[PDB]
């Protein structure tokens, strides 16, 4: 995977040059953002279970999926969705802390589409749950940390879409 | 009445970072000290004690 | 290659077009012999009327020497 | 980098980054100004750093340029300077990133296959990187010397 | 897989017949090839690393392929392409000593184009890699043995290309 | 010995030796006189062939005995002579065995690690064993040249 | 289109009979002429742009036809005139090789008089250009070939006139 | 005629004939004497070739002249023989012309629809024209047989 | 004329010449005095402008006036001066009209076929028209020169 | 190749090869000996043929090498002669194939774009290939010169 | 006693098919007669009768 | 395809928001750049025919590409190459007028990479050719307009990269 610090390194090394003023400025910008990134990651890790709980409550619970026959039925499947939402949140936090959404398409988005197609998972329902998680985290971590988390979660959703 | 007589050779491709051409003059700048031809024939060496034994 | 030349007036019977259409309403065109039957049938189907036609190219009644 | 290393380590255990990882990233991002300045310093002396690095290497191991060596003429010595600048750039990448993994991603995976398929004595390459470390530490502050010497030393260890 | 000898055997056996004169003469032809093929195999096995070494040194080495941006960059991909050339040389030697290309398209051509496209490997660059391998082998195996080396390596390129 | 290899393959297949294996050991046993003649010739003329091939290796690669090479110092060139003696004796052992198992397991398996620890340029040893090959071909008969060269080619390729 | 062969074939088939003596004689005459036909065709094809070039140069260039007011003024009209002359020369060659002008009035004479009259093209200038083509072709091909090309060019001028 | 096809193909490209087409015209005008000789030979004995071919078809397809047949009856047999003579004349036309354009333009375009209107087993007609080809080849020179049979056989294939 | 171009473009979509075009025709009719003045400026000095335009063209490309070239003879160079005068008049027509449609309708459609039938190196024609443009810019009063540069440059583009 | 567009024409019409095209292939295959002889005679006499053709081209039209010309450079003359060699090879390929397929499909399609990009007049190279035809007919047998000049006429006219 | 200095610049490349190299010297043998510098005024040509009136 | 103005309008429409201060500042920036873009467009359409000439002369003349065996030998290949350069120049000028890379994504770079790969044409040599035309166009259009042209040309190279 790639982050904001090694993204500049790869970008400079593809042409083989050293780190010039532009690369230096990009690194300083990432280091400036690192404060908010670390604070947001710590806060999200502290409240991951509650965040996924609230996102499930306002986006999936008491609907057709949770009713019998639905894909939320068969409590093993409900735990599978809880685990999937936890995975999405944790990998979004990874991408936000890294500063680049390359881990998302390398450890999350890789093969997810046909995974859900074979399992018959509601892709739009999962997308809606992801925006619910985005809204919940944005209301708990602030405006800018929520900004970055929403950016990476929306990248995940667009990969899903 | 100047005329541009374009020559045979293709326009020389601009030197890149990977190519050691930009280092080539540096090598001549280095001028590394080479080594004389070692004058040993190995015929007069006898392998019973000439080999180390410690 | 024994071509016909046909003048015909095919009107529009389904839509009211707001762009100029004399070019495809009343026209004189050169149609190949092998395509003349199909063109005549199609123009008849669209309500067009074959105003006039004559063998512009070729000679009538030739058994050989058509291509 | 260090952030990538922490993310990978957390992913291995399938958990969020621990407070140790988080405040390590905290300290790294806070102190990144010194690391970027040291990378700038190494970049600036690039031509000279390569110059006396190669000079000291050849004076220490002339066989690589001597008759029978891998780099006999000025052409192959220029190729050595090219690889030498490669690994200087790798050490700069490590300093800015703060973690050795990009070096592994660039100039340490399958390096033995490279320098066996080329006949290059990898021990001589290690000595050249050691001359990197010595002269570069000579031309920078002692604490900054150790900060760069971490990555130079890691490259040396991957050499031998 | 199958070679010329196995080719005549299974060609006779599919019709359920013994060795007719046609199989007899193609077996004579393959036996006449004989010592030449095995001698070429031994000479190839002798300087086995040398063919790939000078093949890299002639075409791929010292170019934009092996420079930054090119797929040859970094030590990992250099060693990877060296391993690829080693596969190609060993399998060309196997096909030569067998005299058939069934080993190549049963062990190389199946999915190799798509597996390089997944990694985005330059098909053309590999093409002249095997091309240079052709004359590097021909300079050590002779003309006729070098000619058959060229034939089999061209088959490898065509399957890859 | 090819007998041991055939027995190993048959035991792996849990079957008695096939006609191909029986013919293989039959040809080996019937032709053992030539292999013994090669072994005796190599043992008798070992000292001259090793010295001549070492001289030719020096002529190709003078840097190995230049002041700073692994072979530099009369001790460190006598050790090359002893190593060439060891490899020649290994080739003699293999010639009387019919296979390359003793060569593989006495001086081939793990040779790269030993020569990395000692710093020896393994490609230089490949050139040296090549020179041993030409010397043996010169001193030895034309028809046996193929048999000896097969083993020399195997050792060169594996140890290259 | 009727040539020297298909004309005889059609004349025989309209009466529904085989090749009689007169058809024999006329087909023999065409067969004798065929050698000179092919030679003149090669001669014309060799210099196809040339004859039109000197014809326009000697009969059209530097006159009121090309001056302001003439129909050949402007680049579009000049190119149209050149294209028309090239068409006339090519169809004259075709009628030469066929031995009949049936193609000549079948392809290039289809309403050309009406087209030129509607466009206001000068018929006299067109006939002069055709004649200028005529002597150039006659000089390049020979006497009898020149005459047999001139007959077709006269067919062109009569159809246009 | 072959020349008509030549100008047709050339005008399709809006260019003078290629060297191949001019070569075709030259060869055709040269061989027109032999082609006209073949046509005269077929025309002179035509009532014999058509006659023998019709008889032979009658042996090969007795159903045609069997009761309930399309050619059953003296008048229907006469009509079929008239068809045979028509197609022999068309073959002579093609031979003199040099190509098969007149054959298609006269007796091969829409022949299937015509015989469906007449309800004729066109395969038997192809067999009849094959018999005509054989009868013509029997009474004509061997070299001329190839040229005549080419056009007879094109007629057979298009009508088969 | 810009009016004609606007009319045709509106007719392409069956519109009523939307105000985004009507303001342009209004501005053109208002400012036509400057374009007319440029017209007299180019008309009065047409002789000199074409003359040193041909001078510059010959200085850069003396092939055409050379004995091997197309313009040799002092009558063919007269023809080049005549053609340059024609294209200058066409550029005047374009500048007075307001657009390039008269230029295409007069001396740009089928120009390649015109100059291929004459052997003219049309690239030389483009160079001569460019030098005419430069001479006009020298004679024209800056912004008027820039305005006429549109027509001269459109002739340059369509001529090559 | 005559057969290649013969088969292409047949496939475009969805029909087998006609008797006329078959006979043309017949004559081509039977007379291919002369075509191969002409191929050998053109390959052997390449240097003198191109030399005399280029010299007569230069002497007829000096403007190609006159001041400001596209071939004023001493290297430009050799590039032009390389073009001469290319077209000579194309003519040889076409005479070998018995058809003008390879001339058009190697060095004719888009040559006008070639020369507009590089500025070389088309008429000049047409005259050059005319000189090639003249010298080739001078060096060639009369009957063979007929076909060689026919193909040269094709290339000159189509490229003219 | 030497080492073939490893060349990464492809020096000593034979003139292959496509190179106008092979014609340069023969062009030297041809030695084309470049036409003299024309002296045309292009300033005093009264263009009213110098243009043909055919 | 959208220009800068339409791109801003679509971006505002995506959020369902009016044109805020960033919208007007970007619009005014494009309006200021419109003068330069129009004049550069006139200058580049001035020499679009000739500019590609020296663009290819200093990039792809008398090299391995033009000679036989190279992917630019034969009149079709050279013509397609010059036409590809003309296409790149024209479409980059289109983007410069529009001031957006949207046109290149769908009308130029869409399907171009695998098209070249299937054609086998050298993509790297195309990259250097586009760089050469970059300096050639910068020479005539100026520095700032040259930079605007060069950014689009480098975008084309990166897409083809
Ligand atoms: C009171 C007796 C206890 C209690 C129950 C309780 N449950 C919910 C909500 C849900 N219960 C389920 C359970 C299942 N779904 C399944 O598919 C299966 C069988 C395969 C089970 C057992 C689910 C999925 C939900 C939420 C979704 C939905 O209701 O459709 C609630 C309400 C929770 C809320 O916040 O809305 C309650 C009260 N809770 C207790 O404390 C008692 C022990
Ligand atoms: C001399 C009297 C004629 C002449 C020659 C001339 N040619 C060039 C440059 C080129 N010509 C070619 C030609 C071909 N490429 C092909 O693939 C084919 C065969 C399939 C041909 C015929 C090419 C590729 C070039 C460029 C590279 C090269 O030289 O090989 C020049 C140079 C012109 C310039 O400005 O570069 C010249 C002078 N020019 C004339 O005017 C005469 C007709
Ligand atoms: C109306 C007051 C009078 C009338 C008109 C009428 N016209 C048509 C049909 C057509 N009218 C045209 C004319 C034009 N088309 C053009 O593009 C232009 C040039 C810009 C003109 C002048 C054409 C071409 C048609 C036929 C095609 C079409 O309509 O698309 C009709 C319909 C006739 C019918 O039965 O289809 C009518 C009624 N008729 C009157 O009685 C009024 C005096
Ligand atoms: C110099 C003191 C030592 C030495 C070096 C040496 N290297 C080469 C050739 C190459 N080196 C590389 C290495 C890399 N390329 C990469 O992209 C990476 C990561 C960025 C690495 C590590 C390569 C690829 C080559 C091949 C040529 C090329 O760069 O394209 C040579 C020359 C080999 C030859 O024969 O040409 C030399 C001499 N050799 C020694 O003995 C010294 C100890
Ligand atoms: C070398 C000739 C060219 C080249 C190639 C290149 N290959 C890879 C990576 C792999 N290549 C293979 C090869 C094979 N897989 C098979 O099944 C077969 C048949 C046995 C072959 C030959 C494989 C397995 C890999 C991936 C696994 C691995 O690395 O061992 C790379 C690296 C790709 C990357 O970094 O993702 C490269 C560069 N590159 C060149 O420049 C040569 C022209
Ligand atoms: C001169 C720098 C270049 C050149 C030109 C050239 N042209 C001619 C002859 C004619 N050109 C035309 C046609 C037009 N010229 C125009 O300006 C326009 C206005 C739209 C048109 C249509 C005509 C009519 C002629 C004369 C033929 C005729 O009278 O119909 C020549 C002389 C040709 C001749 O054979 O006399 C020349 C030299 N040629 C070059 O080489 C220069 C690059
Ligand atoms: C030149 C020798 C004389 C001349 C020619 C001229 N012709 C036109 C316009 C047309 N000419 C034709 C003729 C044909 N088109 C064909 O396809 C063929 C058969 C294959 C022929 C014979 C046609 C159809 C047109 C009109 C359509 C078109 O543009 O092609 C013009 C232009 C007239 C105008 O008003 O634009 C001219 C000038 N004029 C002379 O003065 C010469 C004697
Ligand atoms: C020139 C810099 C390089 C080069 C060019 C080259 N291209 C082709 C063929 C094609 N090029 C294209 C590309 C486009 N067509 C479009 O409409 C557009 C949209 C913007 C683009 C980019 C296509 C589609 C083709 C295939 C069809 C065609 O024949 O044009 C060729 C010929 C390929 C062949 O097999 O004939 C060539 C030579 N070649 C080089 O070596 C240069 C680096
Ligand atoms: C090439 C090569 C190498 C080998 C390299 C070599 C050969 C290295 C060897 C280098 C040598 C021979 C160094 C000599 C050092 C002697 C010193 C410092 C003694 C000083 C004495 C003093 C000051 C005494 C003064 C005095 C005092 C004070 C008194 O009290 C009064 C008198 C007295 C004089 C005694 C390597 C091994 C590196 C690598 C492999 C390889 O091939
Ligand atoms: C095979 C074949 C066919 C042909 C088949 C054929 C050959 C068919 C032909 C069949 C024939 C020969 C039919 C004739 C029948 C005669 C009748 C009904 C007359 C009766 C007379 C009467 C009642 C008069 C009685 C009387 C009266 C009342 C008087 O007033 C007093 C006296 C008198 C006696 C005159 C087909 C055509 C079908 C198809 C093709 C094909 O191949």
């Amino acid at each position: 995977m790639q982050d904001a610090i090694t993204a500049v390194i790869n970008s400079a090394d593809v042409q083989g040059k050293y780190l010039d003023g532009a690369a230096m400025d990009k690194l300083k910008s990432y280091f400036a953002s690192g404060e908010l990134r670390v604070r947001a990651a710590s806060v999200i890790s502290a409240n991951a279970a509650t965040i996924v709980k609230e996102a499930v409550a306002k986006s999936l619970l008491y609907s057709d999926v949770t009713r019998p026959g639905g894909n939320m039925y068969t409590t093993r499947r409900y735990a599978a969705c809880i685990r999937d939402l936890d995975y999405y949140l944790r990998y979004a936090t990874y991408a936000m802390l890294a500063g680049d959404a390359s881990i998302l398409d390398e450890r999350v988005l890789n093969g997810l589409k046909e995974t859900y197609n074979s399992l018959g998972v509601p892709i739009s329902s999962t997308v809606q749950a992801i925006q619910a998680i985005k809204e919940v985290t944005a209301s708990l971590v602030g405006a800018d940390a929520g900004k970055e988390m929403g950016v990476y979660l929306d990248y995940i959703c667009s990969g899903l879409s | 009445w100047q005329n541009e007589v374009r020559r045979f050779i293709p326009q020389e491709k601009k030197l890149t970072a990977g190519n050691p051409m930009n280092f080539l003059g540096m090598a001549r700048s280095i001028n590394p000290a080479a080594n004389t031809i070692p004058k040993v024939s190995a015929q007069n060496i006898n392998i019973e004690a000439s080999v180390p034994r410690r | 290659m024994r071509m016909f030349r046909i003048t015909a007036c095919v009107p529009s019977q389904t839509r009211i077009r707001t762009q100029r259409e004399l070019q495809n309403t009343y026209f004189t065109k050169l149609v190949p012999y092998d395509n003349w039957f199909r063109e005549q049938q199609r123009i008849m189907k669209m309500g067009g009327k074959i105003v006039k036609v004559e063998l512009a190219t070729g000679r009538p009644g030739t058994n050989a020497g058509l291509a | 980098s260090i952030v990538t290393k922490s993310i990978v380590n957390a992913d291995a255990e399938a958990r969020y980054l621990s407070p140790g990882e988080l405040d390590r990233i905290k300290a790294f991002v806070t102190g990144g100004a010194a690391r970027l300045r040291i990378a700038e310093t190494l970049t600036g002396s690039r031509e000279t750093i390569v110059k006396q690095a190669g000079d000291r290497l050849f004076q220490k191991r002339p066989d690589i340029v001597s008759p029978g060596g891998n780099a006999y003429g000025e052409e192959m010595t220029a190729t050595c300077l090219r690889d030498m600048d490669y690994y200087l750039r790798l050490v700069t990448y490590g300093v800015v990133s703060g973690d050795v993994t990009p070096i592994e991603e660039i100039g340490l995976v399958g390096v033995r296959e490279m320098y066996r398929s080329l006949g290059t004595p990898i021990e001589a390459v290690a000595q050249s990187v050691r001359e990197m470390k010595e002269v570069a530490s000579g031309l920078m502050s002692s604490d900054d010397a150790a900060e760069a010497s971490a990555y130079f030393d890691f490259v040396i260890g991957k050499m031998s």
